[PDB]
Order: structure tokens, then sequence, then C-alpha cells
């Protein structure tokens, strides 16, 4: 945090850091191109969506109605098969939540990561995320407490904003 | 006694302040190790 004022001004304050250029040319050649890269992702994404979850920290194992039915489209397992299918492919999982209610948001949408980029800002954590499809942006805001995007990263040792995505290692 | 008195220097070597407006705030920067960078434009468009 004290080192936040020095890494963000060198990376560029208030701008979108795009990162990997071949994050989509590896998807169509390494996931729809060969069966081993196809099966290995679909093996894990169907497996991590199959393990159940328990609600601790409540002092007794019981939002479980949110995860089992996020939205009108994809089902509980369809949500995690798309979420883990982005972390294994591009190292970055994004989760939009719409909340007309003040707490416990209504829908969870897996924002796909290849059309998604961060902006660092002045200090520490990223200030916004830009969902850029076509030429059109969105500019979410993280300058508040509820923070409408969870950003799940895999481990990346040299970059400060993204994941490494084992498909990049086996390219 | 003139040798006994010694002036006190500043804490840090200070310099002239120069402006930091660099057109890098409005232009588009990319992180490209490659010995160059290419861009692809459409100087004209299709016809309908």
């Amino acid at each position: 945090s004290v080192t936040g004022r020095i890494v963000a001004m060198a990376s560029g304050a208030g701008r979108p850091v795009w990162g990997p250029r071949d994050t989509v040319s590896l998807m169509r050649t390494g996931f729809a191109g060969n069966p081993v890269g196809f099966r290995s992702v679909k093996l894990i994404a169907e497996a991590t969506a199959a393990v159940p979850l328990i609600c601790q920290d409540a002092e007794r194992r019981y939002v479980l109605d949110l995860l089992r039915r996020p939205n009108a489209g994809q089902g509980r397992a369809e949500l995690f098969e798309a979420l883990i299918g982005q972390i294994l492919l591009s190292g970055n999982g994004y989760l939009e939540a719409v909340c007309p209610e003040p707490g416990v948001p209504r829908e969870l949408h897996v924002l796909r990561s290849d059309r998604m980029a961060v902006v660092p800002g002045a200090d520490g954590w990223p200030v916004g995320y830009d969902y850029t499809v076509g030429g059109r942006k969105h500019r979410f805001d993280m300058t508040g407490h509820p923070d409408p995007i969870c950003h799940i990263k895999s481990f990346h040792p040299t970059d400060d904003h993204y994941g490494l995505s084992p498909m990049q290692a086996a390219a | 006694g003139g040798y006994l008195v010694d002036p006190q220097t500043s804490e840090t070597i200070r310099g002239v302040l120069r402006s930091t407006a660099s057109l890098r705030q409005i232009a588009s920067v990319v992180n490209v190790e490659a010995t160059s960078f290419d861009v692809l434009v459409d100087k004209t468009d299709m016809g309908s």
C-alpha cells in the first residue's frame, strides 16, 4: 500500500493496461484446436464445478441460493464451468454482480477476460475495469466498498495485474 | 577561530523543477518488448 504510490505512477495512472496480446489466439488454437488442450480444461472446469461448498464463519454450516441460481441463463455448474474456464485459459476470472437491492446481489455474470482490462489509478488496487467490445467501453468503478467485480488471479511472478494461465506456459 | 566554524549543508541536493506534461497521459502506450511495434489501419473503407 505504501509501495502503491510508486508502482501505479510507473505503470500509468488512470489508464487501461491491456497486458497479453495473444490471450485469444491461444484460445482458438489451444482449446478449439487440439483435443488435449480441449479435454484438460474441460476436465478441470467440470470437476471444480462438481465439488459442493459449505458456509462457515456463521458458527454452523448453513447466499447459497445465489450460487445455485445466479441468473436466467447459466446454472450453478454452468457458472463455474465458465468461471474456471477463463482462469485456466487466460489466468483471470471476472464476476459482474448486479445489485438493485443493497445487499446480496441478484445475478452473477462471468465477464469474459479477453475483452476485459484493468486500470490501476493513483494508488494500490485497480480503480476500474473496462469491458471493451467493439470500440465501446464500460468503466466499472472500484472506488467504494461493494466493488462490483471480483478479480480472481492465478499466480504471476512478473506482472502486477493479471494471471499466467498454464496454456501460456505450454504454448 | 575562522577554522572552528563550519557551514551546515542542506539535507538533499535540490534541483530546478521542470514540467512533467509529456503527451504520454493522453496518447496510447503499449508494453511491447518486440524490437518494434506494428499497427494496422484502414486508410479507406469498403463500399456499399
